């Protein structure tokens, strides 16, 4: 993409893992976890920044279901039990519903 | 007299498949000729065998042997001194002219 600073090698790797043991050693810790790790990931991302300086919500719900089994019927049972699940409730999906269907669906 | 184990890094910053092989090494031919073995290592980003590899390094910074190792290295060199067979000789040619008959193959790869 001509947008990478030069790809990220093995060298990489090892750089998180000294920075992890670097930022606990500093803290006195004698053991390294995530609160550190994702910040030795964080220090080798941050690095590049300088160079770079609801109708919806169900809707997705059907076209998922669209891939999923792909059937193009008028009457519905998994979308209306799915989209209750999700909180919904069946007046917001009604209305999803006419809409879509006005909207070439 | 002596071996001779050699590393190269590629012509410029990494290996592009674009050029031919011959152009990605700055040698020339009467010397790259000579050397037995050379190792094209290529760094794939394929998580099948990065996984792998990453694992093994992981492995190492918590917390045969080579005593073994060169006891049998010291004894093999000591001993041991082959014959090449009847047989065997007829592999050496054909490998050859197979190799050959692609056209790089110098008579110093079939020494090697």
């Amino acid at each position: 993409s001509k947008f990478s600073f030069g790809q990220a090698t093995p060298r990489t790797l090892l750089g998180i893992i000294r920075l992890s043991q670097a930022l606990a050693k500093l803290r006195l810790a004698d053991m390294v976890d995530i609160d550190d790790v994702e910040e030795a990931l964080r220090l080798v991302r941050v690095s590049k920044e300088s160079l770079y300086q609801p109708t919806t919500k169900i809707f997705t719900i059907i076209k998922k279901m669209l891939q999923e089994t792909g059937k193009n019927t008028l009457s519905y049972e998994n979308i209306v039990k799915t989209v209750r699940l999700r909180g919904f409730t069946m007046l917001q999906l009604s209305n999803c519903i006419q809409e879509y269907s006005y909207l070439n669906v | 007299r002596s071996s001779i184990l050699a590393s190269a890094n590629p012509i410029g910053s990494r290996y592009n498949p674009n050029l031919p092989v011959t152009e990605n090494i700055d040698l020339p031919p009467p010397l790259l000729s000579r050397f037995d073995l050379v190792y094209l290592v290529l760094d794939k980003v394929d998580e099948k065998n990065d996984r792998e590899l990453a694992k093994h390094l992981t492995n190492l910074y918590l917390e045969l042997p080579v005593e073994f190792l060169t006891m049998y290295i010291s004894y093999a060199k000591e001993h041991i001194h082959p014959i090449i067979t009847e047989a065997a000789k007829t592999e050496l040619v054909r490998a050859y002219v197979g190799m050959r008959k692609m056209g790089t193959a110098t008579t110093r790869q079939l020494e090697s």
